[PDB]
Order: structure tokens, then sequence, then C-alpha cells
């Protein structure tokens, strides 16, 4: 908990929505942390992750974290890395 | 700019335990946060809606 109170990189988008992480896991200190349930997220396919770049080049599945899984909600966004 | 906080350090950390580092996360992060650093050099996420923090940032 306190250990997982550390910041990590989120992905950006051209949709004017909140930044969102790749999946619901992140690394802090010596802990591999899990985003809180309800936390927004992007669920990208292995292929989508392989081609992820600094500009949008695929439709990114928006999702909600629940016990470490990014459950897709149906919404798609033009996500990208900075 | 894309660094965001998933969770916060709930309890107040005494001023004697924190360094001078301060960074406000993007307004586009799911959760509004300020980042401080402990004297152990650990970056820690803090809720700016906690008077414990507004006091510290004023102190800086």
């Amino acid at each position: 908990e306190a250990r997982c109170a550390c910041p990590a990189r989120h992905l950006n988008n051209t949709n004017g929505t909140v930044l969102k992480p790749l999946g619901c896991h992140y690394f802090c200190n010596g802990t591999l942390c899990t985003a809180p349930d309800g936390y927004p997220c992007y669920n990208l396919t292995a292929q989508q992750v392989r081609t992820l770049t600094t500009y949008p080049n695929t439709s990114c599945a928006v999702g909600v974290c629940m016990k470490g899984t990014c459950v897709k909600n149906g919404t798609m966004e033009q996500c990208f890395k900075t | 700019s894309t660094t965001c906080c998933y969770r916060f350090i709930n309890k107040k950390i005494p001023k004697q335990r924190l360094e001078s580092y301060r960074r406000t996360t993007s307004s586009h992060c799911p959760r509004e946060a300020v980042i401080f650093k402990t004297k152990l050099d650990k970056e820690l996420c803090a809720d700016p809606t906690q008077k414990w923090v507004q006091d510290f940032m004023k102190h800086l």
C-alpha cells in the first residue's frame, strides 16, 4: 500500500481524456504493485504493445482495473507513449 | 507530464522525514497528486486535498 504510493508513466491520447496506464500493474520500490479497483486503464494486445510508439497508430481499448485485470468497457481511444 | 499516482500515502509524514522535492502531476492524471521525496530518496504520492499536504507545500 504505502509502498505502492509511487508514480509511474501513463499513456497519452488525442481524445482529451485522462491519461491511462498500460494494464493495471506497476513497479515501485521492491514491490510489483496493482492499481486500485476502478482505476482506468488501456488493454492493448501483444501485437498492439509491440508497435506502440510516440504517435497513435492503433485503436486502444479503454478499461477498468479489477484485481489486476484491465476489463475492457467498449470505448476506444488513440493512445500513445511520451 | 505523463507520470501519475495510483494511490496516496494516507497518514501524515512528519516534515523531518521529507526532502525538498516537490512535483505536481498533470491535471490529466486519473487522480490529482503532488509528489514528495522521503529522506530515504523514495518518491511518494500525496493527496493535495489533505491539509497535512497543503501545509508542507506552503512550508517549501
